[PDB]
């Protein structure tokens, strides 16, 4: 009696077993992104281009992605996003430019970096709308100098290549958003996850590739981390 | 319009701190002072269950004391046999988050919430043969957060959107629905007789909730930051509540004031689950600082600690009987404590 | 209207949470600690179970 | 029971100097991190200005960097925000907040609607 | 190099040779001294009252052909025998220099002084890595396809140690003395264990060097779909050209043991594992470049001490030493050699302090396990 | 051999071992011989 419930139990066990040792491959394998953006921001543009959460499921040379859309959740975040720790990397997207949404988006990246539960979780940056903002202070509308002080006595960055076609204007608040991101990530110096920046268009196809090689050099680095080059 | 009502809730919290002021006739710890001390608790990990892959986010005993569910980040719901180290059941979860799970009291359904803001509750009879969805529902907004079955037919469910929800799970409508919070509603703990359950929030209050009239009864205000997790003392009479702010406090529903308060000047890190024992003697609560620790409720002293998990313990689970207790952590290990 | 009826549903709550019977906390204490000393023999986690009895060792 | 209770505010002129106060009670005020969130009338949520626990970190928001000094009492339990050199476009209601967590340094979501570890708030207009 | 055995049948072989010239003109004979085989030369016909002088004989690599054995000629027609017995004179100092001794002595001291500095390498190298198995299998934690890689290393490099263990005392035994008036299994078992836990030594680094490589430089690598790949390279391919060494040397030479080096067949050996090196110091350079580019891209000071800090790690780590020490241009010879078996006696013992003592998970579980053991 | 270092220790010093003890069966051999 005991011993034919054991045996089918073994045989259950050996089943799920193997069932997990099958699924493992495909988790381990699979990398995943969390799209978390403002509402201001373009991520139904990037959910277009690349219930309570969206998926979209797609692949790059053979490599598995699954990218997670915050659809309808209550704007008290402090719960839910600890789950996503364990994702590849949190893909935070952002809107250049009515009520103040730079400093909102600033202060939420604060919240996302110095979190405890997000020292090892990279956080991939989008800053989109730069034709909106290239806009708006080609239109004479000094948004930004009223909006941020440091951006009257800023010089662009001799390191940072601009885009032909842009006014010096438009890549001095391109690159004073960057280094105001540069600056919060920076403050904390742990160096346990990076940040990466790149400016994002309203139509473009690259932002695919530049999430490829963005998750590449978060992977890599997290192996030199624990072979302790890094 | 509005000043006649807030300064008529102002007098009216004035009148219920009056209230618990003059009903304070005494301290449970200064009549717990003459009681003998438990003293020094060890309790060794006889079983170690290894199935997952990603964190065991929650997790919640059988009321046979054999079998266990645990739910895992990875979209993976396991049926663990905690005498033998053998997965009874594996499901694979539709959505990936999920956030808690719960085994019904006659053994036959098992319910996963989580991200997706859905309910999935699965049938084990397996007439087919294969475990699949009985049911799902889709009424909150929020996150899901919480459910325990009450029995069969009915399910109390916890969501991020200040509701708690008692379902049908036949119909699959709410039965009824409590809007009593003004922050997320972390949990939530059924009493043994069911006739009353209690809701930890992240609004630092704890709520009283009556099933059958749909209105909280009575309002705990103790807690600094995010309750965490609430558990229910085994007569039904008082109930623990874990929190964010390092503090375990213990409140009864009869005083309606906090009885007591645990807490420790070294460990300032976070409260994920807290469960009482059968007798009630001791208070088990998961930290954030990679350990356990177990507290004598009346002397309010740690009687153990319980180091078995490198990353966080997520949650802790009591078998009804009272011989074993789980702890899930999100270093994807169960750890079974003796 | 929606902040005042938000007002007069808490107002409505605080009084009915008023209107409750309260014991004495000793008394329930009392009972609390009656309830710990009379299940302290059948529980487990206080008092170890011998190792034949125990199914996990 | 958490409450916050701001203080201060009113009608005032632009140009001039204004104090308000946050009286804390029902928690151990020393270990929060607090901030402050305004709101326009007809608009959103923006966040002003925080201090950390002991006081060192000390950030502003920037279309209001120089001109607002935060301070925190924990001896006297009370947030203290001093307010020259006032501008029409800064009337708002005022809402003193408190952090969720004990010793960390991160502030998910003050800057939300329903947030329940806020002050109840204080008007502050400046018409001339 | 010629071989004892091999002079024995090179003696016999010239006896055999004077033994048919003996034939060609034993038969006309002379008045003055008998012609004869003595056992080394073949003496000419020996002028009465004259001493012959014969050049020393060219198939003994131990002579000086430059010198001459002395023999007199008496006027009986007979050779000179010794006062002391019936036993032939002959003057045979010349072939024999006593410089060459000496330097044999010399030689050996430094062999032997050379062996006590690698057994001493040798056990403190196996001491630790037995304990940081111990370690690393005992910890739950730390099992992963990067440490199950970082085992098979370390379970190569005792396996390397106690094979060098026993080959040297089973070599040493199998010596005996051999004379006519050591060819059994076991001193080609050591020799083959020798060069083939030496080449899995050596492919195990290569094995690492192509995991951090592909780790680094591929991406998203897998870690568990080459990792059989990497273990049947690193178990098979040396087996493979170890196996084609043992057929070829058997069939090809068949020596009293293997333990002396023909020219021609150790290059099949050699080959695969000198090409092994180089193409792991070229994952090295490119492993540099790209951990180089990794590094410029995220204090400058800080910046260069961590790049001198895992250059010297990752050079310990890829055997850059190897391609240093043998590329690098006797006194100087011992010297050189020296320090090649000291980097290489030590090289597990670094590998150990830098994977298990000076490793930061390692050295928290340890820090954790402690404090548990501690608390209880 | 020639390349691997700890092989060129132990073939040399074979290689050294076979010459001398080579050696000294020769000069024994010559000592009986002489
Ligand atoms: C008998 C002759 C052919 C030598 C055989 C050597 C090989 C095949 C054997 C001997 C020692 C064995 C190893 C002993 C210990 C371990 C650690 C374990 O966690 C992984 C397997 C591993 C690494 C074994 C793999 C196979 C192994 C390396
Ligand atoms: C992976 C394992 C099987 C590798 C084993 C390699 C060694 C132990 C084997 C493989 C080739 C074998 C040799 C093959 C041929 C001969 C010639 C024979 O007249 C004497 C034994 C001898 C010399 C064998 C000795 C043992 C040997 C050297
Ligand atoms: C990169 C690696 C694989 C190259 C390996 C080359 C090996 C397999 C080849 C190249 C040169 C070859 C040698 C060339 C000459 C001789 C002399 C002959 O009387 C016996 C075979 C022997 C000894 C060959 C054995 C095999 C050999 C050593
Ligand atoms: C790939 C790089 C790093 C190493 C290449 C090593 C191999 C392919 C080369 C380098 C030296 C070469 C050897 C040089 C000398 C001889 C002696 C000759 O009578 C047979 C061929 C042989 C044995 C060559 C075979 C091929 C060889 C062994
Ligand atoms: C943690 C375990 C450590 C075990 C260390 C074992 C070291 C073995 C060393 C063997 C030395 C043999 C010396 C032989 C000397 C001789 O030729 O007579
Ligand atoms: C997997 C490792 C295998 C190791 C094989 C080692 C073989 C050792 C052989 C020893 C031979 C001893 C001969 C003794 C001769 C005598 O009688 O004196
Ligand atoms: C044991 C073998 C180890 C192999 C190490 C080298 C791995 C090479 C990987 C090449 C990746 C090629 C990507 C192809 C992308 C595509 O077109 O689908
Ligand atoms: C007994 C001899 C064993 C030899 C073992 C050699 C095994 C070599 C394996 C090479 C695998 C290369 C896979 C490349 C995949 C790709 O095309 O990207
Ligand atoms: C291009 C290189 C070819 C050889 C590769 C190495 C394998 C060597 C095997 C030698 C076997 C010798 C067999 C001799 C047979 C015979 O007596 O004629
Ligand atoms: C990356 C290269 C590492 C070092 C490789 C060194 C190879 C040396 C080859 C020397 C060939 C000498 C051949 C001599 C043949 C003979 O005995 O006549």
């Amino acid at each position: 009696d005991q011993r034919n419930e054991e045996k089918a139990q073994r045989e259950a066990n050996k089943k799920i077993e193997k069932q997990l040792q099958k699924d493992k491959q495909v988790y381990r394998a699979t990398h995943r992104l969390l799209l978390l953006g403002a509402g201001e921001s373009g991520k139904n543009t990037i959910v277009k281009q690349m219930s309570g959460i969206f998926e979209t499921k797609f692949q790059v040379d053979k490599v598995n992605f699954h990218m997670f859309d915050v659809g309808a959740q209550r704007d008290e975040r402090r719960k839910w996003i600890q789950c996503f720790n364990d994702v590849t990397a949190i893909i935070f997207v952002v809107a250049s430019s009515q009520t103040n949404r730079l400093q909102a988006a600033l202060k939420l990246f604060d919240s996302i970096w110095n979190n405890k539960w997000l020292r090892d979780t990279s956080v991939i940056l989008f800053l989109n709308k730069q034709d909106l903002l290239a806009e708006k202070v080609l239109a004479g509308k000094s948004k930004i100098e009223d909006y941020f002080p440091e951006f009257a006595r800023y010089t662009t960055p001799e390191d940072a290549t601009p885009e032909p076609g842009e006014d010096p204007r438009v890549t001095r608040a391109k690159y004073f958003i960057r280094d105001e991101f540069l600056r919060i990530s920076t403050a904390s110096g742990d160096g346990r996850h990076y940040c990466y920046p790149h400016f994002t268009c309203a139509v473009d196809t690259e932002n695919i590739r530049r999430v490829f090689n963005d998750c590449r050099d978060i992977i890599q680095r997290m192996h030199l981390r624990q072979y302790e080059l890094l | 319009e509005l000043d006649q009502l807030r300064q008529e809730a102002e007098q009216l919290k004035n009148q219920i701190r009056d209230a618990r002021k003059a009903c304070a006739d005494a301290t449970l710890s200064q009549i717990t002072n003459n009681i003998d001390p438990v003293g020094r608790i060890q309790m060794r990990t006889r079983r170690t269950l290894r199935g997952h892959l990603a964190k065991i986010y929650a997790m919640h005993w059988g009321t046979d004391s054999r079998l266990l569910v645990s739910a895992s980040q990875d979209g993976k719901l396991i049926i663990w046999d905690s005498y033998t180290t053998n997965k009874v059941h594996a499901i694979p979860l539709r959505s990936s988050w999920v956030m808690t799970c719960a085994y019904a009291p006659s053994g036959n359904y098992v319910a996963c919430g989580g991200l997706d803001n859905i309910c999935s509750i699965y049938n084990l009879k397996t007439r087919e043969g294969n475990v699949r969805v009985s049911r799902e529902l889709a009424g909150h907004t929020g996150y899901l957060s919480c459910c325990r079955f009450l029995d069969d037919n009915q399910i109390v469910t916890s969501s991020g959107d200040t509701t708690c929800a008692l379902w049908d799970i036949e119909t699959g409508q709410q039965t009824t629905t409590f809007t009593g919070h003004t922050g997320d509603v972390m949990s939530l703990s059924l009493a043994p007789d069911t006739r009353l359950f209690v809701s930890g929030a992240c609004d630092a209050s704890a709520k009283l909730w009556d099933v059958r009239e749909g209105m909280c009864r009575q309002t705990f205000t103790g807690h600094e930051s995010d309750i965490n997790a609430i558990c229910f003392f085994p007569n039904g009479n008082a109930f623990a509540t874990g929190s964010d702010d390092a503090t375990c406090r213990l409140f009864d529903l009869r005083a309606d004031q906090e009885l007591m308060t645990y807490s420790h000047d070294n460990i300032i890190c976070g409260i994920t689950s807290v469960s009482f024992s059968k007798s009630g003697r001791l208070l088990l609560a998961g930290y954030d600082d990679f350990n356990c620790n177990v507290w004598d409720a009346l002397k309010a002293d740690r009687a153990g600690v319980l180091a078995g998990h490198d990353n966080r313990v997520s949650c802790l689970g009591v078998t009804d009987d009272g011989m074993a207790v789980a702890t899930g952590s999100w270093d994807s290990f169960l750890k079974i404590w003796n | 209207t929606a902040s005042i009826a938000q007002a007069r549903k808490l107002v409505e709550q605080l009084k009915m949470e008023a209107n409750i019977d309260r014991i004495k906390v000793s008394k329930a204490a009392a009972d609390l600690m009656a309830y710990c000393e009379a299940h302290a023999k059948e529980d487990p986690l206080l008092t170890p179970v011998p190792a034949s009895e125990n199914p996990f060792r | 029971q958490v409450q916050l209770q701001e203080s201060g505010g009113g009608l005032v002129q632009p140009g001039g100097s204004l104090r308000l106060s946050c009286a804390a009670s029902g928690f151990t005020f020393s270990n929060y991190k607090m901030n402050w969130v305004r709101q326009a009338p007809g608009k959103g949520l923006e966040w002003v200005s925080d201090i950390s626990q002991s006081g060192a970190s000390i950030s502003y928001t920037g279309s209001v960097k120089g001109r607002f000094t935060i301070s925190r009492d924990n001896a006297k339990n009370t947030l203290y925000l001093q307010m020259n050199s006032l501008k029409p476009e800064d009337t708002a209601v005022y809402y003193c907040a408190r952090c969720p967590a004990p010793f960390t340094r991160d502030c998910f979501d003050v800057t939300s609607t329903t947030y329940a570890y806020r002050g109840q708030g204080t008007q502050v207009t400046v018409s001339s | 190099t010629i071989t004892i055995e091999e002079q024995i049948v090179l003696v016999l072989k010239a006896k055999v040779q004077c033994e048919l010239n003996i034939t060609a003109q034993l038969q006309e004979g002379e008045g003055n001294c008998f012609p004869e085989w003595d056992g080394l030369i073949c003496w000419p016909r020996g002028t009465v009252g004259k001493i012959s002088a014969v050049p020393c004989p060219p198939y003994i690599y131990d002579f000086n052909h430059k010198g001459v054995a002395f023999r007199h000629c008496n006027p009986n027609g007979t050779w000179d025998f010794m006062h002391s017995l019936n036993k032939t004179w002959a003057n045979y100092s010349d072939c024999l220099r006593f410089l060459q001794p000496d330097i044999s002595i010399g030689k050996q001291e430094f062999f032997e002084r050379l062996y006590v500095m690698y057994t001493v390498g040798y056990s403190i190298s196996f001491g630790s890595l037995a304990v940081a198995i111990l370690i690393i299998g005992y910890f739950r934690r730390l099992h992963c396809t990067r440490n199950y890689i970082h085992m098979h290393l370390f379970v190569s490099f005792m396996l390397r140690a106690t094979s060098i263990f026993v080959k040297d005392r089973v070599v040493h035994a199998h010596i005996g003395v051999k004379e006519l008036e050591s060819q059994y299994i076991g001193c080609k078992i050591a020799v083959v264990m020798f060069i083939y836990f030496l080449a899995t030594n050596y492919y195990w680094i290569l094995v690492e060097g192509l995991y951090l490589h592909n780790l680094i430089f591929v991406a998203f690598f897998s870690d568990t779909k080459y990792l059989w790949g990497f273990i049947l390279i690193g178990w098979g391919f040396p087996a493979a050209f170890v196996a084609a060494w043992a057929v070829a040397r058997a069939t090809l030479a068949d020596a009293r043991c293997w333990e002396l080096s023909a020219g021609d067949i150790k290059w099949i050996y050699q080959a695969p594992i000198l090409a092994a090196i180089g193409l792991n110091f070229i994952l090295f350079l490119n492993t540099v470049r790209v951990l180089a580019t990794k590094i410029w891209e995220t204090d400058t000071r800080k910046q260069y001490r961590k790049l001198a800090k895992s250059t010297l790690v990752l050079v310990l780590v890829f055997g850059v030493h190897y391609i240093v020490f043998v590329c690098l241009p006797g006194l100087g010879w011992e010297i050189r050699m020296h320090c090649e078996l000291f980097f290489n006696s030590f090289q597990g013992f670094f590998v150990s302090i830098i994977y298990c003592y000076c490793n930061g998970e390692v050295q928290a579980e340890v820090k954790k396990m402690w404090s548990r053991w501690n608390l209880s | 051999s020639l390349a691997l270092a700890d092989d060129a220790a132990f073939r040399e010093r074979a290689r050294l071992l076979a010459a001398l003890e080579r050696r000294h069966w020769l000069n024994s051999y010559m000592h009986k011989l002489l």
